[PDB]
């Protein structure tokens, strides 16, 4: 969900 | 290694537009985003804007959304920030910045920063004078010597010794003349005074000034 | 717009103290909270991410905690090289929001200044101006009184001071005072002195030189 993670 | 190199700083008159650029190397901008972050004189970090690798998801801080435009040119590996209607509040060091997290770990990169000064005052390069070591600047077997970097505008200057030892660079002070002065001081062995030549290298990019100055002992 | 509020704004403590900074988020951010360290004249450096994970090479005395809206950063044993400004930062989405920053400062034992003095250069004198520099080295606390005396005439209004950041190894300061006269005033007089008073000094120290 977080666009900066994975 | 990933490297981000910002360009475009200096003095700029209020009301004008300015475009900063950040040349990136060591990666292809094909994932995550890139950011601009700024920091006004002795104030805190302020995130300014982001753009995604595909040019989408452009967002801005509220204070600047009405006047700034972020963009990227992948074929040049370059990030831009265009600032319009420049005003006093925009005086700041601007950083380009990349940050993400994946299974290999965190990845966090910053440029060196470029200082934008919004002002009508004219650019002026520094005079550089020696602070000579002597009896009066010695204790133990160590002597202090330095360079006085006087009367310049805008900030910054950079000082290095013998082209890059207890170096103390004293923060620039705004004088009543409207111009900045700073000093850089180093500690050296007394035994070296009269044998080794000590040279400060001063660079003032806004004026394209680069000066080398021998600092010689006085009696 | 998410607001990030850190507290306290400034934090002065002693080496070896456990110190904690709080960060509060005006919305739920899960654990997408990072902590940055910034020293003067440097770019920030990431220390902690996902609220409690340390960057490699970050000393074990640093730790972070929290979730959702309340977060903390702890230094379990404050060390001289920890003096810096610390920022929390949310990264729930495309942009970022930094807290206002916490400046961490160190209180230590009194250290008296060493006092040096520098005459004007001949190159500056050729320009009609004479700057005289007095240097106080590696002292604590930051408060110092510097007085310029020219032929024992106490000076006022014509000097400026600059103080370094706190030193990363021994938490002291240095300060420069620059006295600027015209060439005509400078060559009018014989004795240039800066007199310094500071907690570390039992009696005031005066460094002096005679012009030529």
């Amino acid at each position: 969900a977080n666009p900066n993670v994975d | 290694q990933v490297q981000l190199v910002e360009s475009g700083g200096g003095v700029v008159q209020p009301g004008r537009s300015l475009r900063l650029s950040c040349a990136a190397s060591g990666f292809t901008f094909s994932s995550y985003g890139m950011h601009w972050v700024r920091q006004a004189p002795g104030k805190g970090l302020e995130w300014v804007a982001v753009i995604w690798y595909d040019g989408s998801n452009r967002y801005y801080a509220d204070s600047v959304k009405g006047r700034f435009t972020i963009s990227r040119d992948n074929s040049k590996n370059t990030l831009f920030l265009q600032m319009n209607s420049l005003r006093a509040e925009d005086t700041a060091v601007y950083y380009c910045h990349r940050n993400y997290y994946d299974s290999s770990g965190p990845f966090d990169y910053w440029g060196q920063g470029t200082l934008v000064t919004v002002s009508s005052a004219s650019t002026k390069g520094p005079s550089v004078f020696p602070l000579a070591p002597s009896s009066k600047s010695t204790s133990g077997g160590t002597a202090a010597l330095g360079c006085l970097v006087k009367d310049y505008f805008p900030e910054p200057v950079t000082v290095s010794w013998n082209s890059g030892s207890g170096v103390h660079t004293f923060p620039a002070v705004l004088q009543s003349s409207g111009l900045y002065s700073l000093s850089s001081v180093v500690t050296v062995p007394s035994s070296s005074l009269g044998t080794q030549t000590y040279i400060c290298n001063v660079n003032h990019k806004p004026s394209n000034t680069k000066v080398d100055k021998k600092v010689e002992p006085k009696s | 717009d998410i607001q990030m509020t850190q507290s306290p704004s400034t934090l002065s403590a002693s080496v070896g103290d456990r110190v904690t900074i709080t960060c509060r988020a005006s919305q739920f951010i899960s654990r997408w909270l990072a902590w940055y360290q910034q020293k003067p004249g440097k770019a920030p450096k990431l220390l902690i991410y996902k609220a409690s994970s340390l960057e490699s090479g970050v000393p074990s005395r640093f730790s972070g905690s929290g979730s959702e809206t309340h977060f903390t950063l702890t230094i379990s044993s404050l060390q001289p090289d920890d003096v810096a400004t610390y920022y929390c930062q949310e990264y729930t989405s495309y942009g970022r929001t930094f807290g206002q920053g916490t400046k961490v400062e160190i209180k230590r034992t009194v250290a008296a200044p060493s006092v040096f003095i520098f005459p004007p250069s001949d190159e500056q004198l050729k320009s009609g101006t004479a700057s005289v520099v007095c240097l106080l080295n590696n002292f604590y606390p930051r408060e110092a009184k510097v007085q310029w005396k020219v032929d024992n005439a106490l000076q006022s209004g014509n000097s400026q001071e600059s103080v370094t950041e706190q030193d990363s190894k021994d938490s002291t300061y240095s300060l420069s005072s620059t006295l600027t006269l015209s060439k005509a005033d400078y060559e009018k007089h014989k004795v240039y002195a800066c007199e310094v008073t500071h907690q570390g000094l039992s009696s005031p120290v005066t460094k002096s030189f005679n012009r030529g």
